């Protein structure tokens, strides 16, 4: 096991703040933040991934285990020169010097480079977390270069505990949270008092009444208005949370999320319900969100939230209801054919509470609609369906009715309970409005359509949807496990020499050896395995692999499948028309989530491989369980 | 088991003549008829309910109001159809109908505890949860709908059938009428106080004296308003991490414990100069019970009160009208380097109070430091050598009775009361036990101190502080004793504020030239002398020398720099407080903390308090770090 000299090539910039919900006259604001860039020649700006933009108006998470090398090559680009600043920035040694000049100053397009030891001073403990949470920010004036905006985010880690992947994730999911009540007394808001808001139209409250960030700014981030963007999350994989108030004098923020419940650790765990974060108290708490649907983070500090802190996290993932993932599903899963386009395009991107400029789903058109492959036959309890935000139009659907396939072919539309003819579901208001619809009673689908009935200036959305799964036994039937005795299986043959016995009794989805897999005696299509259940079994589908010959690889490409009851005559299995076509395997590794369109009945499996590699080669397993017995 | 509790919510009149609000009541109905457990602890309280680890709670709350409102937990898992919290969860039509209780409604709660949000393995045995309502969160709150709430592991309804326990639940609650349902003339709306007690007000019960007593305690308010909680005897639970003092904010409840002596009902504090005129009380009456039908050391410290001079900022020095510290000190003419004259704590050789000692220049105005570990006594023979006479007294030990008798100076119902003159010596005794000392969990010294008690600030702001410290037992045995243990070292961060000191105007025929024109009470002048430093020394004023690779423990508190708190500083260190890393350090102004640093970092570092609106009033010093020898 190594250690790494781990750099982040960062920057401070400029943009700011925006608002555009639902909730036109909004004001620019040219605040500072930091930024992750791509190497030295400080260019690419690093598109801030979906998986951590709920970081939003702050600076990149820096991330360590125990005995690491943390690095920083850092350029400023402002007015005000700024500068990197935390705890554990153990400077070295001595010079000849005048009482120690010991001051970090970093001036504009000036490059300061600073790295060193990450000692266990940084660490967390075998008491505490997987990861203890620390803060960085400007030290030039910490006092207003906070409001001004350098908050920057720093992990340190047990040794094995990030990845290849970058980060960490053995069931993890990081979110950090950066609650401070912004305000511009602070960094050059000079350049912003009468560099918008003022012309020949001015002189008009100097600092009476004004107050414009005790007008507005209660940060949980800077997208805080009373809705920020990226709280993405799956119903288990249990979500690490990283609290960390900053600010003033008043700034103490008691926050927490309705409905669930975290623990923290410290001398031990205890179980705690909402946590006063004191500004300067870096916290790390756990929880595991076991309640499907959506919810929010609420500083429930009676004057802070009534001034913006009710800003909504999503839950997806089963029991039962879990967010089907919008946030947590599918990179640019599914979307139209046709209706559907506006450059800034259809789905691709029009998920539930997707920030930014280019964000949701667009289209002029008196015809419209958008669709989403679920995969697979779900249980969908409903839908939050939302608006998105326009130069300064408010655009959204008002009305639509909802039509699903459970199979691609022959649709229909929808009738939620008793309703009438057709049933017609009422949009949203505005470009926050998510009005979480449920389907009366419910529906099992693979494709969902939305079809507008009524919209603003075009027909414009962003939507999560509620539901779970059926819980077919997707479970392992017994091939692993050697459930199924090596008796139980035969094959069409078997080849067998003396440095080799390939017979159908090693077809086992990893099995190691000198002859560690099925093989034929030769090769021909019409040559087949036959699995042989003792009892009557139900068929998720099978899961195929080739095998590791040292000599060469070895697998199978396309596959079909036939059944039987009695086990001595064969009907086979289809499509929607002639026979299945199997999406088969391509290495000597790697298996195949390979299942079946009618859960197939029956006791006698048999595989038949079609086109393979070099030989064929079949390591496989089989998903299930039973109905009744035989009859 | 599975239980239902059918309570709504009503509108009352409230007292102690001022004040009537919305309060959460109580009642059998199925329509509008009494039922009361409330007479003592139970102020305005929604009944105390109290579910196990695997039950099923079901309020149904009938709403009589000209308010919309709500009901809603925490602590505590539900479905989308409760939550009792109005804002878009979707939430479909019937789903969203828990989140507002239209004014004179009815609603059902579904409320669950699942093993998920039952309480940790170990720690509370109950824990503390509050079940408030959210419509406005501001207007529901102030005006005066909030319960309590508790949840816990597997036998309650059966192992408090059979078992005996002494709990109570206090509300430390802030409503604020301006803030209510509700809205020449001279005289605008106005409250502050515990349970609802108001002023000085008292609500009703006690328990038991010779065992513990437990409180479920729920922090509230609709501002950032801290609190900082006292009464004798320790208050030890936390966790079992053992407290000086309950220490409140914002929305706060954990739940914690304490011992007894006896019927003495005991004083019950928010102790801040701010909350106090308008400020929290309640009392404790102790009494008997229904129930029955290498050795320990000896400590000694002649320690005199004493008037001196007291240059705040002497090393450093660069006034004129230049800055907001050119401004420091006697607003008329004199205003360089900042000269007061004060009465400090110190120590002399023995009983002929003859021989100074030699002073520890760090500590400043700082008192000789106190030490005595969990077993010891400590004989602390005091001389007054100053004219307006004062005393002293521990911040910490609870044995603390006269040398030789168990008396009261002839009159007074206790020591920290009025006794010492000028001139005359009296012998204290402070004997420490296991009770005021840390445990298997602290440290193994909590931070302590002792002021004088004739006047409380009024006193203290004109010099009377010293560091007391109790401590772990240990001597070449139990642990870190082998080679050295290196040595004991106090940060006092305090604002001195010289407008009350005892020596107010005696200090203007001083420094500040002329009376001739003899100006007092004023907007900047008074902002003149409020001193905000640490022991005395200010704005950079005498900082520290240290060395790295060194190692040991800071002891720090906050002390006269009331009315908030104080996140405290370090430039590039860390430190060990609570056996967690942190790299600051929260302060109250009990505030009695201990750190532990390993000191390996070299450079000037700028020590002051994440605060920036007093390291600007003053309130910095340094540090310095550079290899030594040995
Ligand atoms: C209890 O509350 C009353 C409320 O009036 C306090 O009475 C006055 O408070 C004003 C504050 O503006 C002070 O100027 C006076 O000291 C009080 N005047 C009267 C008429 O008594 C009162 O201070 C409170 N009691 C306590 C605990 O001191
Ligand atoms: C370099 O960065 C700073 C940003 O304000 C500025 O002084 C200067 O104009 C920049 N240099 C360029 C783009 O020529
Ligand atoms: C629609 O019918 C289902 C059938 O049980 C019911 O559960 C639901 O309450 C009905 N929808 C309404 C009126 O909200
Ligand atoms: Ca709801
Ligand atoms: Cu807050
Ligand atoms: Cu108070």
């Amino acid at each position: 096991f190594q250690k790494k000299t781990r750099h982040y090539f960062i920057a401070a910039v400029e943009r700011l703040w925006d608002y555009g919900m639902s909730s036109g006259s909004v004001p620019q604001f040219k605040k500072v933040v930091f930024q992750e860039f791509t190497d030295g020649s400080f260019t690419q700006p690093l598109y801030r991934g979906e998986l951590n933009e709920h970081l939003g108006l702050l600076g990149p998470y820096i991330r360590a285990e125990v005995e690491d090398n943390i690095m920083v090559t850092f350029r400023n680009q402002a007015s005000r020169p700024y500068s990197f600043y935390s705890s554990l920035i153990s400077y070295e040694e001595d010079q000849r010097q005048g009482a120690e000049p010991r001051k970090n100053f970093v001036k504009p397009n000036e490059t300061k480079t600073y790295f060193w030891k990450v000692q266990h001073h940084m660490a967390p403990t075998k008491d505490e977390f997987d990861c203890k949470a620390w803060a960085y920010f400007s030290d030039v004036d910490l006092e207003k270069d906070v409001h001004s905006g350098l908050i920057g985010p720093l992990l340190v880690c047990h040794t094995n505990t990030l990845n290849p992947a970058h980060g960490r994730q053995v069931t993890v999911q990081e979110f950090a949270l950066f609650l401070t009540i912004f305000d511009e007394t602070k960094s050059w808001y000079f350049t912003e008092n009468m560099e918008r808001n003022c012309r020949a139209p001015c002189n008009i409250q100097m600092e009476d009444p004004t107050f414009k960030e005790n007008y507005r700014f209660h940060a949980i981030n800077g997208y805080i208005m009373d809705t920020l963007p990226g709280l993405v999350m799956a119903q288990d994989q249990r979500i690490r949370w990283y609290l960390l108030s900053m600010g003033s004098n008043e700034n103490i923020h008691s926050i927490h999320f309705s409905g669930h419940v975290f623990t923290v650790r410290k001398k031990e765990e205890y179980k705690m319900a909402l946590y006063n974060l004191y500004p300067g108290v870096f916290e790390t708490v756990e929880m595991l969100p076991s309640k499907a649907g959506i919810w929010r983070v609420e500083c429930l500090i009676g004057e802070h939230l009534h001034a913006g802190m009710s800003t909504l996290f999503l839950v997806y993932s089963n029991k039962c209801q879990t967010p089907l993932g919008m946030a947590s599903g599918h990179i640019r899963d599914f979307q139209i054919t046709a209706s559907g386009q506006y450059g800034q395009w259809a789905p691709k991107l029009a998920r539930l509470h997707y920030s930014g400029s280019i964000n949701a789903w667009s289209t002029k058109e008196p015809f419209s609609w958008i669709k989403v492959d679920l995969l697979a036959p779900m249980i969908i309890h409903g839908i939050k369906t939302q608006g998105a935000r326009q130069k300064f139009s408010s655009l959204y659907i008002s009305q639509f009715i909802i039509m699903y396939s459970l199979d691609g072919k022959k649709w229909q539309t929808y009738r939620g309970n008793s309703t009438g003819t057709l049933m017609v579901f009422f949009g949203n208001v505005d470009s926050s409005g998510i009005k979480h619809n449920i389907f009366n009673p419910p529906i099992i689908a693979r494709y969902i359509r939305l079809h507008p009935t009524h919209y603003s200036i075009r027909s414009t959305l962003r939507m999560e949807l509620m539901g779970c799964d059926l819980n077919s036994c997707s479970m392992p039937l017994g091939m692993e496990s050697k459930a199924i005795s090596d008796a139980q299986i035969t094959a069409s043959s078997y080849f067998t020499n003396m440095f080799a016995t390939w017979s159908p009794s090693k077809a086992r989805l990893h099995l190691q050896g000198r002859s560690n897999a099925w093989r034929p005696q030769v090769n021909n299509p019409k040559e087949w395995l036959q699995v042989d259940f003792q009892k009557t079994m139900k068929v998720t589908g099978v899961t195929t692999q080739g095998v590791k010959s040292l000599l060469t690889s070895m697998y199978v490409k396309e596959f079909l499948i036939s059944s039987s009851q009695d086990g001595h005559q064969w009907t086979l299995f289809f499509q929607n028309g002639k026979v299945k076509v199997f999406q088969g395997n391509q290495d000597s590794f790697t298996p195949v989530v390979n299942s079946l369109d009618p859960p197939l009945l029956t006791r006698y499996l048999r595989i038949h491989p079609q086109s393979w590699v070099h030989q064929i080669a079949l390591r496989m397993e089989v998903l299930g369980c039973e109905a009744q017995d035989l009859y | 088991a599975t239980r239902r509790y059918y309570l709504g919510a009503v509108e009352l009149s409230w007292d102690y003549v001022v004040y009537k609000k919305t309060l959460f009541v109580e009642f059998t109905d199925h329509l509008f008829n009494i039922a009361k457990p409330r007479p003592p602890w139970m102020g305005l309280l929604g009944p105390t309910i109290q579910a196990e680890v695997y039950d099923t709670v079901v309020i149904t709350l009938k709403n009589m109001a000209s308010h919309p409102v709500s009901l809603h937990a925490v602590g505590v898992s539900y479905w989308k159809a409760s939550e009792g919290a109005e804002y878009d969860d979707q939430t479909s039509q019937r789903e969203k109908e828990d989140d507002k209780v239209f004014p004179g409604g009815s609603h059902t709660y579904v409320w669950q505890v699942l093993k998920e949000n039952g309480p940790m393995a170990s720690d509370p045995l109950c824990l503390t949860y509050s079940y408030l309502s959210h419509v406005d969160l501001v207007k529901d709150l102030n005006s005066g709908l909030i319960g309590a709430l508790l949840v816990c592991r597997e036998g309650s309804l059966a192992k408090e059938k059979t078992q005996t326990l002494h709990k109570f639940i206090l509300l430390f609650a802030v409503f604020d009428e301006g803030k209510s349902w509700h809205s020449s003339a001279r005289a605008w709306p106005k409250m502050h106080t515990v349970n609802g007690y108001v002023n000085r007000s008292l609500p009703g019960l006690i328990g038991c004296h010779r065992k513990s007593v437990y409180w479920h305690v729920i922090g509230m308010g609709t501002t950032p308003e801290v609190h900082s909680i006292f009464l004798e005897g320790h208050t030890f639970l936390v966790r079992n991490h053992r407290q000086a003092s309950l220490e409140i904010s914002p929305i706060t409840f954990l739940t914690a414990q304490t011992l007894l002596m006896d019927l003495g009902q005991f004083l019950l504090f928010c102790h801040i100069s701010s909350h106090q005129h308008d400020g929290m009380e309640a009392y404790v009456k102790v009494d008997s019970c229904p129930e029955e039908p290498k050795h320990p050391k000896t400590w000694v410290h002649y320690i005199a009160a004493e008037e001196e001079d007291w240059d705040y900022a002497p090393l450093v020095l660069a006034p004129d009208d230049r800055s907001y510290k050119s401004q420091y000190l006697n607003n008329g003419p004199q205003r360089i380097g900042r000269k007061y004259k004060k009465v400090r704590f110190m120590a002399y050789t023995d009983e002929t109070f003859k021989t100074r000692e030699a002073i520890q220049h760090e500590s400043g105005i700082l008192g000789p430091l106190l030490y005595g570990e969990v077993g010891d006594t400590l004989l602390i023979i005091f001389k007054n050598q100053a004219s307006r006479p004062y005393n002293i007294y521990p911040h910490g030990i609870t044995d603390v009775r006269p040398l030789y008798s168990r008396r009261l100076p002839k009159g007074v119902k206790h020591l920290k009361d009025f006794p010492i003159l000028p001139g005359e010596i009296f012998k204290y005794k402070w004997t420490v036990t296991v009770e005021d000392g840390p445990t298997k969990s602290d440290p193994r010294c909590l931070t302590r101190y002792y002021s004088s008690f004739v006047n409380m600030e009024r006193d203290l702001a004109s010099g009377l502080i010293g560091p007391l410290l109790i401590c772990y037992k240990e001597s070449v045995d139990q642990r870190g004793n082998q080679i050295m243990s290196d040595k004991r070292n106090v940060i006092l961060f305090s604002v001195f504020d010289e407008n009350r000191s005892w020596y107010l105007t005696e200090n203007i025929q001083r420094f500040l030239p002329n009376p001739a024109g003899v100006q007092l009470e004023d907007p900047e002048f008074q902002a003149s002398n409020i001193m905000h430093s640490i022991n005395g020394y200010v704005f950079d004023s005498l900082q520290l020398s240290v060395c790295l690779h060194e190692v040991a423990y800071w002891y720090i508190l906050s002390i006269g720099a009331q009315t908030d708190f104080l996140s405290v500083f370090f430039s590039g260190y860390t430190f060990k407080h609570k056996m967690v890393y942190e790299d600051t350090l929260t302060l109250f102004p009990f505030s009695g903390e201990t750190v532990f640093m390993s000191m390996e970092n070299p450079g000037l570092w700028i020590l002051g308090c994440h605060n920036s609106d007093f390291r600007n009033r003053g309130m910095t010093a340094l540090l310095k770090v550079s290899s030594c020898d040995k």
